[PDB]
RNA sequence: GAAGGUACUGUAAGCAGUGGAGUGGCACCACGACCUGUUGAGGUUCAGCUUCGCUUCUAGGUUUC
RNA sequence: AGGCAUGAUAGUUCAGGGAAUUCGGCCAAUUAGAGCUGUAACUUCGGGAUAAAGCUUGGCUCUGAUGAAAAUCAGAACCGA
RNA sequence: UAUUACAGAUCCUAAUUGAAGUAGCGAUUAUCCAGGCUUGUAUCCUGGGGGCUGAUGAGGAGUAGGGUUUCUGGACAACUU
RNA sequence: UAGUGUGAACGAAAGAUGAAAAGAACUCUAAAACAGAGGGUGAAAAGUUCCUGAACUUGCUUAGGGUUAAGGCUAUUUAUA
């Protein structure tokens, strides 16, 4: 029943390693929705345009890693909002709650 | 002749059916015939396949071209943690076969053994198995059953299981009495122990029940079963490959390139009469994951595991641990081990049951001098330049 | 060759609507196949006695001709 | 419901392709009601349908 | 996620230089493949690689004797 | 929506050998554009002839010639897998 | 008194099985995310990414042929694998 | 006539509510001219290509057989010879 936020890295190279090469951006977003549902235990996940455009930036054939802020939120019926955090470097970024 | 040409048969006929074995470890078919007399002396022992190196042996063969010359030889390395005796069985001889005359158990039983009798340990609230703890039934009962084994049972076998071993949870600092303790798994994963039974080839039966009762509720090590220079049979399940075509499975010649509907097949299944496909004919199916024995595997050296002097040999006067730097798909190997010459059946992480060989070689390669000059401990990912970490700082001391 | 590909360039019309018949008037040859226009006599043969009586009198209105049947009923009854 | 009519008209008014006609999300209700071209000209002078710049091809 | 754990590639970008075939201009500045320094750097490293870390997360459903 | 063994089909690549395969070099591979050399037997003297067989080709900073011409051709430095 | 008795004629006409929830759902660039309208959309529309066609273009227009397929509004029993 | 062929020509399938439409109001579940369930009309639903409604095939319920492909005949204490 709790609402909450979690910042996470999501390792997207290993998510799509040895996968059909033309479906890797399309696969990469199914990993985020899939990963997010598990993290928040929520049936419906919603992905911001800012995160979406960052995944497709290279092309159809994806960034190796991404930071995302998942957010639980009612509409009870509680829904995940995955969304892009910008960051310079991924060195020393553990998965961490927000207040 | 009618075939039109002569060529051997494709594939062996004695290793049918080529299908999966659901054995987790090497099921032993037949133990060596007891000499009788002597000492009972255990035979079989479990070891996990850790990985593989090569070694530079210096050879001494009279009347051959490799007399006093170096010889590079591949070497598998099975990790063997010292395994714990629990039960003891008899087997009466009958007209039908060998039939059992009851198993005696030890005073207590470790909870690694209790895992075997559940598929769902995590669900189980009661977890009530082996409730032989009750004092009246157990103490009186064993001395009745141990009398019956002297009376009837000719052959005696010792039930024994692998030590999974114990540890402390996460961030509690270990070596402290208030901390809750729990089973650490293997390099595979498993806490559930591999129970076997091991025939004791010592004469008199009665004599065996001194030895097999002396050994009971005590750990066995490898150094008092096998010895360096022994020929050993390695029993295990091989390496799973799933479904396979007829070309790769049986090793047939593939057809012309010009074939309609492709060339990866045997062309003639059979003749008109008999009006039927034969068992002998090659065919699409399972490949690998087959239970196999293999004979006459030498053991070069036996291990023990702070000095970590096990990896190094008599020469050089530099101490090197056996694990290659960087550890693939396994673990470090901080236990007793066996440098077996050549290949051993199955993947990394697999439980191989070892066994003493059924009959003796007279071949001179069987009774050779082992003398290892020097062993590889380079990393396997992929090309290895430095044998040890120590070499590194010396070779390239300043970095960033 | 002689089937599907050679059906492609079939856009011209061999026959066109005919004035007398109204039905197969040959444009190049200029004759109604069904009725024979413009020959003054109208085309029928005794080998097509079935197909003739579809065209011939009775099929249409018979505006003048039905009232001349109806007179001959009254005079003889 | 569907603004397929209005982009077809807004192309012919603006002298454009239906590629180029930028409409809004916040005022879908306003544009949806416009059937005529004299209605859809008033929407252009508001700045609610827009001609859009050409996508770039440098030399 | 971290490792002076291990690999593969082969010296990131950006900045600086009495470096650089030369050309052009002011009374030493423009443009310059590339080379030297920062830099065995930067990137990738389990997805079927190893070590240890309480950073974060772990819920329900139906028959069987 | 999810898997990826086998097989069919369309594709890159294959140590050493190089037609031993096969009715048969079928197939595929090699060759290739341009500039400068250099071109045989035979011939109906026109051809053969792109015969064959060699070499050079980038990037960057320049110099010169011919035009009216903002183009095109020739030549030299220096640079690195 | 007869257009008078059917199991067959690769018989005739009419309906219906198993095979079978099986074979298969092709060819054509590539889809993704948030909104709108709804009982209900990846598909209908809007916005924003990522792509394709790449001047003999699924661009803009005509003969021959088709004949209302054009346009607006409402509708989904069927059809547009 | 539908429909086929450039054309001469060729050419189907398809009858029956009840005496009388008295052709099913109104309410309930439902997004609802989906589909029912109540309630009614009529002598009887015969409820709209609706009289009677056979066989093949199928569904549900009840009862037995089954290593002998199944079926038949003879004999009895009905699952055997």
């Amino acid at each position: 029943l709790a609402p909450a936020k979690i910042e996470t890295t999501i390792h997207l190279q290993k998510a799509v390693h040895g996968t059909t090469r033309r479906f890797r951006a399309e696969r990469a977003i199914k990993v985020i929705a899939a990963a997010a549902k598990k993290m928040m235990h929520t049936d419906v996940v919603k992905i911001d345009p800012e995160l979406n455009s960052r995944i497709w930036i290279h092309g159809k054939n994806p960034p190796t890693r991404v930071r995302v802020t998942f957010e639980r939120k009612a509409d009870e019926k509680m829904i995940t909002i995955a969304s892009f955090k910008n960051v310079a470097s991924f060195n020393g970024l553990q998965t961490t709650k927000v207040v | 002749s009618h075939r039109k040409f002569n060529a051997p048969r494709r594939g062996s006929l004695g290793f049918l059916p080529r299908g999966r074995s659901h054995a987790v470890r090497g099921r032993v078919r037949s133990w060596p015939k007891d000499d009788a007399s002597q000492k009972p002396h255990l035979c079989a022992f479990i070891g996990y396949k850790a990985g593989m190196t090569h070694v530079l042996r210096d050879v001494v063969r009279p009347n051959s071209r490799l007399h006093k010359k170096e010889a590079c030889e591949p070497v598998t390395i099975l990790e063997t943690p010292p395994m714990f005796v629990v039960g003891i069985i008899g087997y009466k001889p009958t007209v039908e076969g060998l039939k059992p005359v009851t198993t005696v158990w030890a005073s207590y039983v470790n909870e690694e053994v209790k895992r075997n009798y559940y598929k769902n340990w995590y669900q189980s609230k009661a977890r009530k198995a082996f409730s032989c703890l009750s004092n009246g039934k157990a103490a009186e009962k064993r001395e009745k059953q141990l009398e019956e084994l002297q009376k009837e049972a000719t052959v005696i076998r010792v039930i024994a299981h692998t030590q999974s071993a114990k540890t402390t949870t996460r961030g509690v600092d270990a070596n402290e009495q208030g901390a809750k303790k729990v089973l650490k798994g293997n390099h595979l994963g498993q806490k559930k122990a591999h129970m076997i039974e091991i025939q004791i080839n010592g004469g008199d039966v009665a004599a065996k029940l001194n030895y097999a009762k002396s050994i009971l509720e005590k750990e066995i090590k490898v150094a008092d079963v096998f010895t360096e220079g022994e020929q050993i049979d390695t029993i295990g399940v091989g390496k799973g490959f799933g479904w396979e075509g007829v070309i790769h499975r049986y090793g047939t010649k593939r057809l012309q390139k010009k074939t309609h509907r492709g060339r990866r097949k045997v062309a003639c299944i059979g003749p008109w009469n008999p009006a039927r496909v034969l068992w002998s004919v090659a065919r699409y199916g399972q490949r690998g994951c087959h239970h196999r024995t293999e004979m006459n595997k030498r053991i070069y050296r036996i291990g023990a595991a702070k000095i970590n002097e096990g990896g190094s040999t008599s020469f050089d006067l530099t101490k090197k641990s056996i694990n290659p730097m960087g550890g693939p798909h396994y673990g470090l190997v901080k236990d007793d081990f066996l440098m077996i010459k050549g290949s051993v059946v199955g993947t990394v992480k697999r439980a191989i049951t070892l066994r003493k060989t059924i009959n003796i070689n007279t071949r001179r390669i069987a009774t050779e001098e082992i003398n290892l000059k020097w062993i590889d401990t380079a990393s396997k990912f992929g090309h290895g330049r430095f044998q040890t970490k120590e070499e590194r700082s010396k070779f390239l001391g300043k970095l960033k | 060759g002689a089937g599907t590909p050679s059906f492609g360039p079939r856009h011209n019309k061999t026959h066109t609507i005919c004035r007398r018949c109204g039905n197969c008037f040959h444009i190049q040859k200029s004759k109604c196949a069904k009725c024979g226009y413009p020959d003054a006599t109208m085309r029928h043969y005794d080998w097509e006695k079935k197909a003739h009586r579809k065209r011939a009198q009775g099929s249409g209105e018979m505006r003048h001709l039905k009232v001349t049947f109806a007179k001959l009923q009254r005079a003889y009854a | 419901s569907s603004l397929k009519l209005q982009k077809r008209l807004a192309a012919s008014v603006l002298d454009c392709g239906v590629r180029r006609v930028w409409m809004d999300d916040s005022e879908v209700s306003t544009i949806a009601m416009a059937n005529s071209r004299q209605q859809i000209r008033k929407l252009i002078n508001d700045g609610i349908i827009v001609k859009r710049p050409v996508k770039v091809h440098s030399g």
